[PDB]
């Protein structure tokens, strides 16, 4: 599952964490088994302006 | 204290039941003894432990 979020919200992608993106647009179970991988990509997604 | 033995049997049983019932109030290290409060003011990952 691939997507793009802000920086200080990566902590919300985890089991049982209540937030704003883990509440309204992506929720993963509390019995999760797997991995998450996040890397900064300000090089390619940030347009000037 | 002529009937000490029979009286002792009755009192021992009563005291055992009383202490067993009283031990529900102890916290054993959890933040609270009633299950509902624990399940109200905490997320599932921490409510488990």
């Amino acid at each position: 599952d691939s997507f793009v979020i802000r920086g200080n919200e990566v902590s919300q992608i985890a089991p049982g964490q209540t937030g704003n993106i883990a509440d309204y647009n992506y929720k993963l179970p509390d019995d999760f088994t797997g991995c998450v991988i996040a890397w900064n990509s300000n090089k390619l997604d940030s347009k000037v302006g | 204290s002529a009937l000490g033995k029979l009286q002792d049997v009755v009192n021992h049983n009563a005291q055992a039941l009383n202490t067993l019932v009283k031990q529900l109030s102890s916290k054993f290290g959890a933040i609270s003894s009633v299950l509902n409060d624990i399940l109200s003011r905490l997320d599932p990952p921490e409510a488990e432990v």
